[PDB]
Parts: C-alpha cells; structure tokens; sequence
RNA sequence: UCACAAGGCUAAAACCUUAUGAAACUCCGAAGGGGCACGCGUUUAGUCCGGGAGUGAGGCU
RNA sequence: UCCCAAAAUGUAACGGAGGCGCCCAAAGGUCACCUCAAGACGGUUGGAAAUCGUCUGUAGAGCGCAAAGGUAGAAGGUGGCUUGACUGCGAGACUGACACGUCGAGCAGGGAGGAAACUCGGGCUUAGUGAACCGGUGGUACCGUGUGGAAGGGCCAUCG
C-alpha cells in the first residue's frame, strides 16, 4: 500500500569556502603588506619585493606597483615595480 | 553490456557527436541520427539479431559501448532520501557517431542485417560505405 | 581538551630562576618517558631554562 | 698490489688484442661489491652479527646494513628493518680480496669447474655472485655457527661482453668450457 | 650531482640580497674568484690564478683570496656574498675566504 | 587516472597499429566573465554621518 | 577536501564520494649532506615481492593521517648542533552580518644554528575545535567599606 523508508544518505558534508585565488592583480599599486595571493601551493612564486606566508600567501614588502610574470606555465611570479 | 569497476553514479546533457564519424574496420556500417540513450540490452538486440543474420560467420563490430549509469528511484518513494540506485545502462550515442560495423557480407546481406537492427533501436540510422578516410 | 589522555599530556615547564613565571606544552610519555628539560626565555630576567612540573 | 702491476701488463696485452688508440681507452676494474642478503625469513639479530663478523674477516672492511625497502608484500615483508648486507670494495683492497680470491677462493671451491661464460651486463660489465662459504681462505666451520653463501659484483668498464670477457679471463680467471 | 651548485646558487638570493656575489672554481688546479653584481649581467672584479702562480698549487688560496680583495679595495666593494660552488668550504676555498675576510 | 572496440605480439601484464567515453580525467583551451588605470567620451549616479522604517512565504518563462 | 559551482569570489538539495575531534621532544629551529617509483640484462638463501650491480628513468614516488593544490635547485631520505613549539608589540592587508578567523613586514629585549649573507615567534599548506558565566592553580601587591593589617576581589598566566 505504502512504503517505510528506509534509506537515507551518509553524503551531504561539504566544508566553509575557502576564498582563494588572487587578490590583486596586473598593475596594481600596493600599500606594505597588501595581500596579493591566496592560494593552496606553489602556484604563484614570490619574485622581487613580495614574500610569502606559511599559506603560502603573498603579501608585498614595499609598495609599488604589481607586474605578473608567467614564465611558461606551472613557473610563475608576482614582483613590485615601484613607479619612476 | 556492462563495465567492470567505477565509480557508480552519474548526469545528462546533448551536443553533436566527437569521434567517430567514420568507417573502419569494415566495408559497411550503420549510423545514429538522433541524440539518444542507449541501453545494454538494446545493442544485445541489435547484436544477437545481426549475429542470426549473418550466421556464421561475417564480421560484427559493435563501436559503442554503455559506460553510463542510470538509475531510478525504488518504487512509490516521496522524492529525496538518496539518489536511485543504478538501475541500468546506457552508452550516450550522439547523432552521426557510427554504431555498427559490418563486413565480410555482401551488400544485400549488410542492408538487411541493418534494417532488421533498426527497427529494433530508439532511433531513426542511416547504413553507408568507406571513403571516410579523415585517417585509418 | 579530555581526560582519559593516556598519550600526550599538557605538562607544565616552571622556571629554575625561581620567578614565579612557567610555559605549558605537550609531552608523549612515550618518548618522554622520565622528564622535561628545555631552555625558554624568563621575561623577569633573561633566558634561564625550565623542568616539567606536574 | 702486486696485482695492480699484472692490470698494468693486461694493458698493453689488451692494447695489443684490440688496437685502442688510447691507454685509458681500455676496460679498467671500478670496485668489487659484496652482498649479503640473508633477512625476510633470518630476522635474527644473532645472525646478521654473525654476517658483520664473516664480512668483517674475509673482506677487511666494514659491512652496511642495506635495510627493507619498506615494500610489505603478503608474505613476511615489513618497513625499515635489516635483509641484507653490503661491503664495497673498491681500488687497493678490491685488489687484495680479489687476489685473495683467484689465489684461495675458487681453487678450494668444492667441485669447481669454472664459471658461466654466458653474458653478463650487455652494457659491458660482469656481475657473478658465488654460493658456499665453506671453500674460503679465511671462513672456517671452526669459527662459526651455521652456513651461508654471499653475491659478488664486478664492474669492468668495457664496452661490450666480449672486452670485459678478455679483461676478466686474462686478468686469471676460469670460464667453464 | 649539479644539485650541490644550483642549491647553493639559488639560495644565494641574486638581486634583492643588495650586496655582491663571489664565485670560485677550485676543481682543476686553478680557480677563478670573480665577483658579481648579480641583476646587471656584468661581472665587476675578478682575480685568476693562471697568470703565473709562484707555483704553489693550493696553498696559493689565500693569495689570490688577498688579490682578489685588492682589487675590491679600488673599485669600491665593501659588501659581499660568498657564492661557493660544490665547495665544502673548508680547506682551499677557506683560505680564499679568510685571506678576502681580513685583506678587503 | 578510471573505463572501453577489433587486431598484433608475448607468458596473461607491459608494448605495437587501429578506435573511443569521462561531473569528481586534462597535452591543450575559447566566447565570456572578474580586478585595476585612465575618460582619450557619453551620461548621471555615488560615498559618508544621523533620524524613521518595512521586508526575512515568493511566483512564472 | 573534491565534484555539482555555469573558466573571478560566492551559491542550494534527505545531490554525488572521502576524512577530523589528533599526532611529532623530533616529524620542530638552523646547519650540512643525500634523490625517488618502475621496467630490462646478470646475480648464494631468493627465485611474484626479498638484498647487490649495470642501463633507462620529471616525478609514472615520497610527504604521520582525508583528498585537492603544491613540491626534484625539496616540502622528499640522513646526520651535527639545538629549544624561536620566546616575551613585549604590530605598519598593512585577506575574510565574516556580528563575534570570529587568517597572512604578515618591521622595532625592542634575549637567545639557536651557521664561517658567514642569513634564518627561526612550531609542523608544505588547508581539519585536529568550545564564546560567556561560575570555579582550581602559579605569579602580581591594583581595590580593600574609621586607620593599619588579614578574608575577599582585581590584574597576567593558566587548568575544568
Ligand atoms: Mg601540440
Ligand atoms: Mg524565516
Ligand atoms: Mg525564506
Ligand atoms: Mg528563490
Ligand atoms: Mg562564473
Ligand atoms: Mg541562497
Ligand atoms: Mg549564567
Ligand atoms: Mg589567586
Ligand atoms: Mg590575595
């Protein structure tokens, strides 16, 4: 006549977002320790005037303004060039 | 029919058919013409009929294959709880593709054995022969 | 964080320079087994090495 | 020793068997590697004491303990823990077991013949590695336990099997015809 | 076995550093100590050792390690970076070292 | 990586020609989108400080 | 954590798969050194797999655990010394309705490794978590009800 069930699912689960990628980008200025990077690895290397956090975040060291090199795929770099 | 080892469920969408469009391995085959779902059972079908046909021996080449699972839910079930437990499976046949291949028949022999696999398919198809040569 | 802890425990590292001042960690007790013995800054003097009190 | 003089006399013996515009261009002798693979089934301590010490005596030179590569296949496998032993042997005291070796090892071998002729590193070396331990200069049953066996491995820097074959038989060595 | 050279060379930190590198090249007998500024392409100083030796064939480190550092007297180096190679700073290459490290 | 069509070859795997599927494959990879600078050119909005809210059931193509 | 998610972020479902509530006193800091899986030829126990050698070998391996990204000029394997798994702070950003959360240059004390430039305020990264309240404990001498004490509170630390 009816049913009683009786499966259910042991899926659902998924976690917070995690709100990655760049956040500044080809020829932007940057005040001392603007983020510019959020990212899992080694997808963006750091190159002249940026560090990187254990998040392996990068985050600018001295002004400037942003320039991206990518240097033939999977090898790539952010730097700052200051203005004049 | 089916597959070995996956990974169990799956979707559904429709655009033109990638490869092949083409004739190898034979001197005659057999075409899709519409963007249908093709069940195991279905190409069993049109094998076991081809197979009668021709019988011993000719030389049958079945080119599509049912990778694609599709399920349905239990029945009378209210919507939710899970997703349908694999109820069968298709292999996404998009127009153009060649499904059938045949050869080592005549061209009478080839024409029937078709027919005869054509009306047992979803879908309108169309035979041809060779000259397709995009590569081999 | 739970009682039961049979590996790992929050151990306790007090000051030899007798200040009153300590540090709290993590110990095995698998490796561990007997004592403590590291060497942290005092911020009422400085530098003077610490031992795992209870 | 001495035997480094006799290489230095197969020089222009090979020099002159195969026209080499060169003197260095010829098949030389790059160590001598010893290997002592008990472990899997001997995983007694007592035993690869027992190796260190045979190695130790006969070779005149630490032996390593070359671990488990970790690989756990069904049967008796595991991480790291010792299943072999090696000992290499290179330059003078290659030399000097080696000779130890065509002058006391193979001559006392129980029921010897020669060796197989058939060849070895198609890239041009020579391997062979030699069963019994109870045919040696130095190993005695009165001075052990039980018995083993070992694996020896040349390396001739020739270009071929039939350059190393010469460098070898010349340099005194027994090919079973 | 090239790996020694280029993680030593990478981890000298070419431009950002500021300061100046330093090379060698004790394998043969005979070296060559230059010193670079790194971002221009341009190698500045400089002091060989194939020029006449005296004849000393490594005992002449510190030598050419006090020629070297002479020369960065009159060019104006102050600064530097000691980019060994496969090097394992001890022996030879000390010597240039100590010998620059005092006769700047 | 997983799956797969005929054949070769070999003791089956690997490998060779032919041939193909993929949300959780990617050697590649658009149209489009997003950030920033200008306004090289049109037009009107914006932002902040403070008062008052209502809304938090949506519906179809 | 991955897919859905429509090549910026974001995005629901009783949609599709899988992990966490730890672990490490070395698996951290630094310094120095080493390069993987796999197949082919030949090799005493072996002989599918063991251990040795030669050749190939850009990752087809490894990273304590899930997977994704990442990584061979190391994060991967080994050794020396070690306690930065540190106090007092925080220019400036990411991110969230709020509370949270995350990255962080640089200054001081004061140390570690290095010959040194230098690097170190935990771990390749992303889970290994609990706001307040009331209480335990070590320091502190801020308040202490006529005054001087003491009970009690307050502060920093910290445990449930
Ligand atoms: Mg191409
Ligand atoms: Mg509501
Ligand atoms: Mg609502
Ligand atoms: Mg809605
Ligand atoms: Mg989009
Ligand atoms: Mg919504
Ligand atoms: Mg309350
Ligand atoms: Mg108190
Ligand atoms: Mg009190």
């Amino acid at each position: 006549a009816h049913k009683k069930g009786v499966g259910s699912s042991k899926n659902g689960r998924d976690s917070n977002p995690k709100y990655l990628g760049v956040k500044k980008f080809g020829g932007e200025v940057v005040k001392a320790g603007n983020i510019l990077v959020r990212q899992r690895g080694t997808k963006f290397k750091a190159g002249q005037g940026v560090g990187m956090g254990r998040d392996h975040t990068l985050f600018a060291l001295s002004d400037g303004k942003v320039v991206f090199i990518n240097k033939g795929k999977g090898a790539r770099f952010i730097s700052i060039e200051a203005a004049q | 029919k089916r597959t070995k080892f996956r990974k169990q469920f799956r979707g559904r969408m429709t655009g033109d058919a990638k490869g092949g469009d083409y004739v190898a391995f034979g001197d005659y085959g057999l075409i899709a013409m519409e963007p249908a779902w093709i069940k195991s059972n279905q190409i069993e079908a049109c094998r076991i009929v081809m197979s009668r046909h021709f019988r011993r021996g000719g030389k049958i080449y079945i080119r599509i294959f049912p990778d694609k699972p599709v399920t349905k839910k239990p029945a009378e079930t209210r919507m939710g709880k899970g997703k349908g437990a694999v109820e069968y499976w298709v292999s996404v046949v998009k127009p153009g593709r060649v499904m059938f291949e045949v050869a080592g028949v005549t061209e009478e022999q080839a024409k029937e054995a078709f027919r005869l696999a054509g009306h047992k398919l979803p879908i309108q198809t169309k035979m041809v022969k060779r000259e397709v040569y995009d590569e081999a | 964080a739970a009682a039961g802890a049979a590996p790992r425990i929050i151990v306790k590292m007090e000051s030899s320079a007798g200040t009153g001042f300590y540090y709290t960690t993590t110990k095995n007790r698998r490796n561990t087994q007997a004592k403590l013995e590291l060497k942290k800054y005092d911020p009422v003097a400085a530098h003077v090495v610490f031992a795992a009190a209870a | 020793q001495l035997k480094t003089k006799y290489n230095d006399q197969v020089r222009p013996a090979l020099m002159q068997q195969f026209g080499y515009s060169s003197v260095m261009a010829v098949p030389r002798i790059e160590k001598i590697v010893v290997n002592e693979g008990l472990g899997s089934s001997k995983e007694d301590s007592k035993a690869i004491d027992k190796a260190a010490k045979e190695l130790a005596l006969i070779t005149l030179q630490k032996p390593i303990i070359t671990k488990a590569k970790k690989s756990i296949s069904n049967f008796k496998l595991r991480q790291g823990m010792p299943v072999g032993i090696k000992v290499t042997l290179r330059g003078e005291r290659m030399y000097v077991f080696l000779e130890k070796l065509i002058n006391i090892g193979l001559p006392r071998i129980r029921d010897f013949r020669g060796i197989n002729p058939n060849a070895f590193d198609g890239r041009g070396n020579y391997n062979l590695g030699i069963k019994e331990q109870l045919i040696f200069p130095e190993i005695t049953y009165d001075m052990v336990d039980k018995t083993r066996g070992m694996d020896i491995t040349i390396v001739t820097t020739a270009k071929t099997d039939e350059e190393a074959r010469a460098l070898l038989q010349s340099m005194g060595l027994p090919f079973r015809k | 076995r090239r790996k020694l050279r280029t993680r030593r060379k990478v981890r000298t930190t070419t431009a950002a550093s500021g300061k100046l590198r330093l090379s060698v090249y004790r394998s043969s007998k005979h070296i060559y100590a230059q010193i670079i500024d790194d971002s221009r392409g341009q190698t500045l100083a400089a002091a060989s050792s194939a020029a006449l030796k005296s004849g000393n064939k490594t005992d002449t480190a510190a030598a050419v390690g006090k020629a070297l550092a002479a020369a960065a007297a009159e060019k104006g180096i102050k600064q530097v970076v000691f980019d060994r190679g496969s090097y394992k700073y001890h022996g030879r290459v000390k010597a240039l070292a100590d010998a620059a490290r005092e006769g700047g």
